[PDB]
């Protein structure tokens, strides 16, 4: 939302010292003349700046620095002194900052100065290539900081590698004549023998390694996973490298934006790795809910490819219908609420369908219209308005 | 062949190089079986005719022979379409070649030739001529690298050793006529005068060249008149092969023991026999040079001995078997030059990128599973180029 919203009409200026900000048609000198849509920015940056300062200062050091604000406003809140003490209750800048630097021994000072005086996002451009005589991960970052919205890092970036013998985290210093990162690339000995590939997290699953290169350990590359910047990404990977970071990531927001980068690559494969990704429950469900528009899109830019009847239908009557009747819907159940929503959200994904004549189908419109006529909600204990909502829909 | 070097000319130095003398009669000589016929037709008509008669004037069975010789007078340019009249100079010329208008010589064809061999191989005694040894490292089989040190031999140069006289002199003569353009010489004069033999200073020089390599011999102190050997124009063997990889060839000119060492050990040399062993090492030792084992076969086999004639087939199945194993054996490294890009994305993008490099000619070697194309340096500001134009379509 930021992001977008800076890169539109200039930036969010938190912090202005009294224009200080004359690239947007208004005066933020008072709240009275503030647009609605830079006040909601405003508050959406303003918490996002200080999710920034939780990573670099921890957050027990945070929730301290927090109660020791209550605290001198509680002690403030009791005295009867016509504002001797009263004005401890009034929080500033350089007071946030003082006990921030009382309570932890650093000074925020360098991420004060970029995110929240200087009224900037900054946008990152990678693409890798990888070294197989050196065994080494050639990285090229750069930025569009020319653009009226940006502005130019200069600090560290965390950049993720998932390679065959695991995830393994690098620390790049981005300084302004940057442009060539070499990192290290380690053993491909787990496709020698068949073992388990280690993931983020401790577990280790099964990957079928027939897509992957085979000079290249490494399975994919995140920049900035954390969000540890304002930052937007746009990194080049290869198409199996999505594939393998929509299936086997343990981070929501990397299956959300391999989701969103599979939309450019319409192969069968990519097919398959949305429809295992909408079989799959123990993912989570706003990114399945996702992947059926996704599988939309793809669907409909391989027409005169595709080979069986329209997506995510076969996949509806096997989650959602009756084993014995296909094409009646099965009464509704709503006790799930991931189920739930999946199903309230496939169909108005499986309407985006176009045949080569540029019209919908008639085997989905029909499969619309039998999900409106047996719908039977006299059995579950929740309401039915939603889900017939999005069939309207 | 002679039809593939006819072949492979324009029509512009076709028409002159049909001259009147010879070459309207060499050329039809050439014509396999059909064509001959209908040369002869139509060498009295001066009106073209419609090609379906031509194509209807043979019956439906052996058709392929029609059409065959259709494709090869119209790649000689004999006729035109017009619209299939001859060519009008051609016409005349053939109508006025159609009724208008020793045995020392082939010794010395032989020794002159052997001679010219012994050169070739490391022969200590051998004619000296510049001129010979210059054009004979041009011609692609030698390569001297050192003016003061012998010339040695090129791996062509042992195959080129290894095969039988008529197709040794003819492959050496088509590499003098195209080396011949390259020097200078023009080439429809000295193609003409192969052509007559059958039947200018530029001319002197190639008679010259002709006499070393002991086609003519003029015989009178290199007169006018010349005596053509029968090599100009265009025997029992030797050898008994046993079983257990030992030849016994009846051999006294030192040019076939030469020959035969080249791929197998001497053991013992008398007066009119010579003993020697196909062993692995010699084996070896000459495919490294650059033989294959079918040079070797085909040159036991022409210079068979009558005694192993009866029988089928002459050349011992256990013989001919382990010499191909033996060259089977040796599987060898290679040399080419190349880029390789990477992170191509979209699959069916990369599919049109190697379409690119592939008519261009700078394509090695592609990868369809991983994206993975070779470009020669020589083409690479031509595929980049192509590849951002592509990127900037998207």
């Amino acid at each position: 939302k930021i992001v977008a919203y800076e890169l539109k009409t200039g930036g969010v200026l938190l912090h202005p010292i009294f224009n200080p900000a004359s690239h947007l048609h208004f005066s933020i000198k008072h709240p009275h003349t503030l647009s609605w849509e830079y006040y909601s920015m405003f508050q959406c940056k303003a918490h996002l700046v200080m999710r920034l300062i939780e990573n670099r200062i921890s957050m027990e050091f945070m929730l301290q620095v927090f109660n020791k604000l209550l605290s001198l406003a509680s002690t403030a809140s009791s005295q009867k002194f016509q504002s001797h003490m009263w004005s401890q209750m009034l929080v500033s800048t350089s007071g946030f900052l003082k006990s921030i630097s009382n309570v932890s021994g650093k000074d925020i000072q360098p991420l004060i100065k970029q995110w929240v005086d200087q009224s900037g996002v900054v946008k990152f451009y990678g693409s890798f290539a990888f070294n197989r005589k050196r065994n080494v991960l050639e990285l090229e970052i750069k930025q569009d900081y020319t653009s009226p919205g940006t502005q130019k890092y200069v600090g560290p970036l965390k950049v993720t590698v998932q390679e065959l013998d695991g995830s393994f985290n690098h620390t790049l210093q981005i300084e302004e004549n940057s442009l060539k990162h070499d990192i290290p690339c380690h053993s491909k000995s787990r496709r020698n023998k068949k073992k388990k590939i280690p993931l983020m997290n401790g577990e280790e699953v099964d990957m079928d390694l027939s897509a992957m290169d085979a000079d290249s350990p490494l399975l994919w590359i995140r920049i900035d996973p954390d969000m540890s910047v304002l930052r937007k990404v746009e990194f080049e990977q290869a198409d199996f490298m999505w594939q393998y970071q929509l299936r086997y990531e343990r981070d929501v927001v990397a299956q959300q934006e391999s989701i969103l980068a599979l939309e450019k690559f319409p192969t069968p494969a990519s097919r398959l790795a949305l429809t295992d990704i909408l079989e799959q429950e123990q993912c989570f469900y706003r990114v399945r809910m996702s992947a059926c528009f996704c599988l939309a899109k793809i669907a409909n830019s391989m027409v005169s490819t595709w080979t069986g009847p329209p997506a995510m239908k076969s996949l509806f009557t096997r989650m959602f219908c009756c084993k014995s009747c296909p094409n009646i819907v099965k009464t509704n159940n709503f006790m799930s609420f991931q189920s739930y929503f999946l199903q309230k959200t496939m169909p108005v994904a499986m309407a985006l369908l176009r045949d080569v004549h540029n019209l919908c189908p008639k085997e989905v419109l029909t499969f619309i219209l039998d999900l409106i006529k047996y719908n039977d909600n006299r059995k579950n204990k929740f309401s039915d308005n939603y889900y017939r909502a999005e069939m309207i829909d | 062949n002679l039809q593939e070097f006819l072949g492979g000319l324009s029509p512009g130095v076709l028409d002159r190089l049909y001259g009147h003398p010879a070459t309207c009669l060499a050329v039809f000589r050439e014509l396999p079986s059909l064509a001959k016929n209908w040369v002869m037709r139509m060498l009295f008509l001066e009106q073209p005719l419609p090609q379906a008669a031509v194509a209807l004037w043979v019956k439906k069975e052996f058709s392929k022979a029609q059409e065959e010789s259709t494709g090869l007078l119209s790649g000689l340019r004999i006729w035109h379409t017009q619209l299939l009249i001859l060519n009008p100079i051609f016409r005349q010329n053939l109508r006025i070649a159609l009724l208008g208008g020793v045995p020392s010589l082939d010794k010395y064809a032989e020794e002159r030739w052997e001679v010219v061999l012994h050169f070739m191989v490391g022969s200590p005694s051998a004619a000296v001529s510049q001129d010979l040894a210059q054009l004979l490292s041009q011609a692609g089989l030698m390569k001297s690298t050192e003016p003061g040190e012998p010339p040695c031999i090129t791996s062509a140069g042992f195959q080129f050793l290894l095969l039988d006289t008529p197709a040794q002199l003819w492959y050496f003569m088509l590499q003098y006529l195209q080396t011949a353009q390259s020097r200078g010489m023009d080439l429809v004069e000295i193609l003409s005068f192969l052509f007559q033999l059958s039947f200018s200073d530029s001319l002197l020089n190639f008679l010259q060249h002709l006499r070393e390599f002991g086609l003519v011999f003029q015989r009178k102190r290199k007169s006018r008149r010349y005596y053509p050997t029968r090599l100009a124009i265009n025997q029992p063997g030797f050898i008994v092969v046993e079983t257990n990889y030992r030849l016994y060839a009846y051999t006294e000119s030192e040019l076939q023991i030469a020959l035969i060492a080249l791929f197998s050990e001497m053991l013992y040399r008398f007066p009119n026999m010579v003993v020697a062993q196909v062993t692995r090492e010699s084996v070896q030792q000459a495919i490294a040079s650059g033989i294959t084992a079918q040079q070797i076969i085909h040159f036991l086999r022409t210079r068979a001995h009558p005694v192993m004639l009866k029988q089928t087939p002459v050349l011992p199945p256990t013989i001919t078997d382990q010499i191909r194993l033996w060259e089977l054996e040796r599987d060898r490294l290679r040399f080419t030059e190349g880029v390789l890009y990477n992170q191509f994305l979209s699959q069916v993008d990369f599919e049109l990128l190697l379409a690119h490099a592939r008519e261009l000619g700078v394509l090695v070697f592609e990868n369809s599973a991983k994206r993975l194309m070779v470009v020669t340096p020589a083409g690479h500001s031509d595929v980049k180029r192509f590849w951002k134009r592509q990127k900037h379509s998207s």
